[PDB]
């Protein structure tokens, strides 16, 4: 650190000429003080992009944590410097870095009200659901400080990702149902064919939502798909009733998504939902209620003749 | 439990050597245990030669091997509380009111 | 319990006439002793199906646990009485009931070597992976006691279910990859089209394995599908290399499945694997290695002209 504090003073003061001469003399770029503050940290805190650029040209550490846990990305997000946030992310800065409080840079940018920083951070995969030591998400810090547009963006993104996961879940339940109905002790081929058709339709619904999210410039974020509630359904009637309950749940979440889109003043999302999703749900619920009442009138489940003939005449 | 029938001499006796002679040279010999066993047997006895005489009965051999691999009965009065403690243990075991460890550590104290 | 011990004696002794007269007098069926032993417990332990049938006709409890945790299904599985196991399962006996040791009835039937009980229990959804207090699965208890055919059945079932889950996993990785390549900052349409095609092919592979498992009379058992390792792939080259690594992993697990099937003397499974799976894996690995070497020769990833022209000419 023979020229390391000579880099610290120029990083505090912002002289491109001084750091150009120090790199002409080969000054060390990883000069850490007693508390871990690097020349890159002061370059970020100051807001001069040129010293940051040349520090990264000579191989400064992009993810150097101090004694408090802050990286240059944290300080850049605090003070609202967009270009250095962009070039730090361009050089492999960890977007979900936690400090001593567990606060990611997205927490800071949502707490202080910087839109463009929030959007660039969301583009690189910042976690929407990260909680700090108090159990606060960035959505909570944005509503507590009156940054309502940030909270709108953060709420809509989470809601669309949850709808994608919910459509992927329903396809797997139908797969389970379909392969229950061609076991050799449940020999109903048209039930199995019907539920395989529903499985593929739900896969298409999820893919449509993914395409929509890519057209808007939002960030798809996938989660686990959990296993269905049963491996063993019990009859055709019971499986039809479970399918009706499922489609009603999906319709309810779609209505909540539409109300959220109407609060956020997004007419394109509202028209997308009511054109491709809201009428199909109504049709499906009408058809499944039809199937349930006909099966109950014929005398199922305690009549094995009823499910055989329903298999032949309605599903055939 | 090895239960040993023995012949105690009274501690107030001035007849020590007479009873010792009767026990050693007449009782705990072949003919003394033979004469008492003609009326009622003693199973496994303490004298080695008479154990070899009675070991042709397999009941006697089984009794002496269980006796030599068994636990001798305690001569102490705390044993009484033993018969009050550990019994309740199996009353908590075969009935399932307690578990194994619960019943055994309840019989411990 | 004025006639409850009168039911206990007939349950210990097995008189259909005595219990018929006691039900003519309306004897109570839920007569529990000091340790929880019901007339159904002794009816199961004894092995006379008629007293069990009439006890269930008068509404005896099928899932009555004693002070040790045993139900009638546990004792029935211990002593090897098939018909009463069947009718207990027919009346809603819990197939995964744990005792004080955590041992399910499947643990008992595998420990003692009863094949038909094991198979009827597997039909109703018995957990193959249940561990007792020692951390023993029924497979472990079957190998420790020399019941090799039970262990063969238990091993093959688990292996096919894991292959189903692994094919479902790979489809979701390809879905992630596909929707990475049509982000507005990754504008490669033919990459995205290619990976959507692979996603649907893997869905078909999993469905074929499910159909095979239903033809053999085995029990499909579905698990969670975990999310892919990345949301952000980095280039066309990096995604092609990850896809190659993935297909090599799948091929290795298929080879282990084939070796297991050859140890179990199952020629139909061996021919199924080598007819529908082993040649497709070889083709896929050859094609993905082709793509990787051509992309590396053209100069990717550090040439943006290379990936554009690969997109046009090879994937177009």
């Amino acid at each position: 650190s023979e020229l390391g504090k000579e880099l610290l003073e120029a990083a505090r003061a912002g002289q491109d000429d001084e750091v150009r001469i120090l790199m002409a003399r080969g000054a060390e770029v990883n000069a850490a003080d007693n508390t871990g503050t690097t020349p890159l940290h002061l370059a970020a805190y100051s807001g001069h992009l040129e010293i940051v650029e040349v520090l990264l040209k000579y191989g400064a550490e992009v993810n150097a944590a101090d004694v408090f846990g802050y990286t240059p990305l944290h300080l850049a997000a605090y003070w609202g410097h967009l270009e250095i946030v962009e070039v730090l992310l361009k050089n492999g800065a960890d977007v979900n870095a936690r400090d001593s409080d567990g606060m990611t840079p997205l927490h800071l940018a949502a707490k202080w009200g910087h839109l463009e920083i929030v959007e660039v951070l969301l583009r690189y995969g910042a976690d929407v659901e990260a909680q700090d030591k108090f159990g606060k998400t960035p959505f909570d810090l944005a509503i507590d400080n009156g940054n309502e547009d940030i909270a709108e963006v953060l709420q809509a993104l989470l809601a669309i990702n949850r709808q994608i996961n919910l459509e992927l879940y329903a396809s797997y339940v139908y797969l389970s149902m379909s392969y229950y109905f061609d076991r050799d002790d449940v020999a109903l081929k048209n039930f199995a064919k019907y539920f395989l058709h529903q499985s593929h339709e739900e896969r298409e619904h999820a893919e449509k939502l993914m395409k929509l999210q890519n057209q808007r410039g939002g960030a798809i974020s996938l989660q686990d798909i959990k296993k269905p509630d049963c491996d063993d359904w019990e009859s055709g009637l019971n499986a039809m009733e479970c399918a009706l309950h499922l489609e009603k749940n999906v319709n309810q979440s779609l209505l909540e998504l539409h109300k959220l889109a109407t609060d956020c003043n997004d007419p394109h999302l509202c028209d997308f939902i009511e054109t491709h999703y809201l009428n199909e749900q109504v049709k499906a619920i009408k058809e499944l209620g039809d199937h349930v009442t006909n099966l109950r009138k014929m005398g199922a489940p305690e009549s094995g003749l009823a499910e055989y003939l329903f298999d032949k005449h309605t599903l055939g | 439990f090895v239960g040993v029938l023995s012949a105690g001499i009274n501690a107030a006796s001035p007849n020590k050597e007479l009873a010792k002679e009767f026990l050693e040279n007449y009782l705990l010999t072949d003919e003394g245990l033979e004469a008492v066993n003609k009326d009622k047997p003693l199973g496994a006895v303490a004298l080695k030669s008479y154990e070899e005489e009675l070991a042709k009965d397999p009941r006697i051999a089984a009794t002496m091997e269980n006796a030599q691999k068994g636990e001798i009965m305690p001569n102490i009065p705390q044993m009484s509380a033993f018969w009050y403690a550990v019994r309740t243990a199996v009353i908590n075991a075969a009935s399932g009111r307690q578990t194994v460890d619960e019943a055994l550590k309840d019989a411990q104290t």
